[PDB]
């Protein structure tokens, strides 16, 4: 899945709207680990993340 | 406002969450967390608690629609299942729903609930 | 790969998507384009932004307005091009104004009053005047725009709000038109999805909220109300929430603000027109758009038999064929009525609306009386306790 | 790659189980209502994802941790180019036989001049240093 | 067009198969593969691929037959069910099939695709 970030959703709610089409949602870590984050709020707004499993 | 209701729901931060000089934070009792229970579920909507996703009343996903007889039983739908998952101290027992004689854009709910286990009415209003 | 031949041979160009065609939600987009190649008409209808491309040139602030426009939802448009210069990277103020006296000239007023399909217009390029413009131009293009829409009987106006929050607070209080129930000013900028992810294009938001007005017309009718709905390519509006949250006013005039909900969207958040409410009916966007959908499609039905006898017969074909439209719409939840006589009601009589002189003059007078609905924008708790009625079983 | 291997500890699930262990055995009796409603629980469960983002950075891998940003570097990268293997292994030239290896390395093109550069084998094909 | 899409598509060869002085032969990135790999498959015909003997939509076995509402609705159901087997990386979300205004003998299909899993727009065109 690719994701396309909007403003203000954190890292933890962003990982249960995985969990609509990922069979059970990807982790808030293993989901920052995935994309290489520096942060876990290190993401900007117009960023997209990739959510694999 | 006795030690006894203490029992049955525990004591917890008072939602206004003032600190005093002296007890410390200000703590809701038994009868009285049930209430605060509830007056935060209300007052907060659901995806901005950190990591509880779902927490919170979803009342703002029906608003800004007409005032008919079909949106108010979808309140009333809506609101008695909500204190059902996030409420299991308070049992509701009657919601009644209509819009103010004064502006006619604004309804008001009203919930009336029981606590579950103990039929002990308050005394006086207060904390 | 043989083009000539008969079979199957793939293509570039885009045809047209089958359209819905909603009747009466249709805007216009009046700005300034690059290319102006058009030369038989007015004001031409587009359909997709390829057809747009290919029509009225790229790489424009209008044309980023019509392809979020297509994004969120809108099947057609109309576009009129102002015939001046484009302006320049940022607004001066010798150009500002010739903008705006580009929209009191008559030149634009007839292409919009002579086509008579429009219900709604709205300028993008207003939003071009927020950097470098120096108040009251602001209200000097309001005040032009809601003229504007007086023209003939079914136009609407969405129009930008300044980003600065004093400023947005003075041009609601300094207006001062006599036709303010006409307009819906929504407050900021959305950055858009469009290069120059990074550095998202800062984009108008009316054109964003005409296609969902458009959207909730084709499912829910006119009598519902635009607010609370999901916008599709924006990222974040430019301002904050929480420093627009003086715009509401209650009793003064009140702005219509685009909030951010976490894990909800973006949304429109409040559905009113530039109002200061002394009694005023005309206060919500949904009803001013209700009641000139009732003209609009009562003029259908009385235009049908003009230039007819005139006699005590063809009053009974008016008050018939209308009371039953009027119910028709009040059974479909339109008109805030338990029963008919309570919702709405008509008059046509000679003794009841019109004298012996207007009958001779040849006027028919008919009184078309209507209630509407309330858009429940406020909801309060009241949490009370009650085993004080449990009653002993 | 220390993350794989903490990544069932560093979590918010796990910190939480923590930090309600705390409160359930210092203060059961003045605060005895631990449900996701109140005001406690809700300023501990947003420090106890604080430090489950704070305990985050500790597990990127060292490379990345130890580099400066790049406004900020020494020349050459994470140790200094002085601390490589070619000077902190060797030492200097005190035997007679590392003398012969550094008398064996001398070349025409180390010569600061001359000879275009291209010509010359190394300047002595034999040494032997003695008393 | 980022590094991100290349990462759920892949890099292929593009189908005009272009050779350059630099960088070798022209590779079709991630969002542009899944375009370019739906051009092949209409621009080959079943039975001219060298093993893969069923391979290509075979829209030449209904032409020259009269354009009325019973090949168009042939037309929609044979580019629907081909799309799912030789492309699992795009899905069709609408066919629109009709005749050419000015030509009345040519029809001209439309296929609206997204790709899987991501929904995100292409800013401008390109490669």
């Amino acid at each position: 899945i690719a994701l396309r970030i909007q403003d203000g959703v954190s890292l933890a709610l962003m990982a249960a709207s995985t969990a609509s089409t990922l069979s059970g949602g990807v982790d808030y870590l293993t989901l920052a680990w995935q994309n290489g984050l520096d942060n876990l709020n290190g993401f900007v707004p117009g960023e997209i993340l990739q959510a694999t499993r | 406002e006795n030690q006894i209701l203490t029992q049955l729901y525990g004591r917890g931060w008072a939602f206004p969450p003032v600190f005093s000089l002296e007890k410390g934070v200000e703590m809701a009792e038994g009868a009285e967390d049930v209430r605060q229970s509830l007056q935060i579920l209300f007052s907060t909507e659901p995806g901005e608690r950190l990591m509880r996703e779902n927490y919170g009343c979803g009342l703002n996903d029906f608003m800004f629609e007409n005032i008919r007889n079909e949106l108010i039983a979808e309140i009333e739908s809506h609101i008695h299942d909500n204190v059902l998952r996030y409420e299991p101290r308070a049992d509701m027992t009657d919601i009644q729903v209509r819009q103010s004689p004064g502006m006619g854009n604004t309804l008001q709910v009203q919930v009336m609930y029981r606590l579950r286990g103990s039929d002990i009415n308050q005394q006086i209003q207060g904390v | 790969m043989e083009r000539l031949q008969p079979g199957v041979t793939l293509t570039e160009s885009i045809i047209t998507m089958g359209q819905q065609e909603i009747p009466s939600a249709v805007p216009v987009f009046i700005g300034y384009t690059v290319r102006y190649p058009e030369q038989s008409e007015a004001s031409v209808r587009i359909d997709s932004l390829a057809e747009y491309t290919s029509l009225f040139g790229d790489d424009h602030v209008m044309m980023f307005a019509v392809r979020h426009y297509f994004d969120n939802g809108g099947q057609q448009a109309f576009v009129l091009p102002l015939k001046d210069n484009m302006p320049s990277v940022e607004m001066t103020t010798a150009e500002a104004e010739n903008l705006i006296a580009a929209l009191r000239s008559a030149t634009v007023s007839e292409a919009i009053g002579g086509h008579s399909q429009i219900t709604l217009i709205l300028v993008p390029d207003m939003a071009r005047l927020n950097d470098s413009d120096i108040v009251s131009l602001w209200s000097q293009g309001w005040e032009a725009l809601l003229q504007l829409s007086q023209v003939r009987p079914n136009l609407f106006v969405l129009l930008d709000a300044p980003d600065n929050v004093e400023q947005a607070q003075k041009c609601m209080t300094t207006l001062s038109s006599d036709y303010r129930q006409w307009g819906a000013a929504y407050w900021p900028r959305l950055e858009t999805t469009y290069q120059k992810i990074f550095q998202g294009t800062v984009l108008s938001p009316t054109a964003a909220v005409a296609a969902v007005i458009q959207r909730t017309d084709n499912d829910a009718g006119v009598w519902k109300a635009p607010a609370n709905i999901a916008l599709s390519q924006v990222i974040r509006p430019v301002k904050s929430y929480l420093q627009g949250s003086v715009l509401f006013n209650s009793s003064g005039t009140s702005l219509n603000v685009i909030r951010s909900f976490p894990g909800k969207g973006i949304r429109v958040w409040g559905c009113r027109t530039l109002e200061n409410t002394d009694n005023t009916q005309w206060r919500y966007l949904q009803t001013r758009r209700l009641v000139s959908y009732v003209t609009a499609h009562l003029t259908q039905l009385a235009r049908m038999y003009v230039f007819e006898p005139n006699n005590e017969l063809t009053w009974m074909k008016l008050k018939g064929q209308s009371y039953n439209w009027l119910r028709q719409l009040w059974l479909q939840g339109g008109l805030y009525g338990s029963q008919e006589d309570e919702a709405f009601n008509i008059l046509l009589g000679v003794n009841e609306t019109m004298t012996e002189d207007d009958v001779r003059a040849g006027k028919m007078i008919m009184k078309v009386e209507l209630a509407v609905l309330f858009p429940a924008e406020f909801i309060e708790i009241s949490l009370v306790f009650n085993t004080q009625t449990e009653a002993l079983s | 790659a220390l993350f794989h291997s903490v990544k069932d500890d560093i979590h918010f699930d796990t910190l939480l189980e923590q930090a309600h262990q705390v409160i359930e055995k210092q203060a059961e009796k003045l605060w005895s209502d631990t449900a996701e409603h109140d005001p406690g629980i809700t300023f501990l469960q947003g420090i106890s994802y604080g430090v489950s983002d704070l305990a985050y950075r500790h597990t990127l891998p060292l490379k990345d941790l130890l580099t400066p940003a790049p406004d900020e570097q020494q020349q050459e990268g994470i140790f200094p180019a002085e601390f490589g293997p070619h000077n902190t292994l060797t030492c200097g030239p005190v035997t007679a036989d590392d003398y012969r290896k550094a008398l064996l390395d001398l070349h025409s093109s180390d010569s600061l001049d001359g000879t275009q550069q291209d010509e010359g084998d190394f300047l002595f094909r034999s040494v032997q240093l003695v008393r």
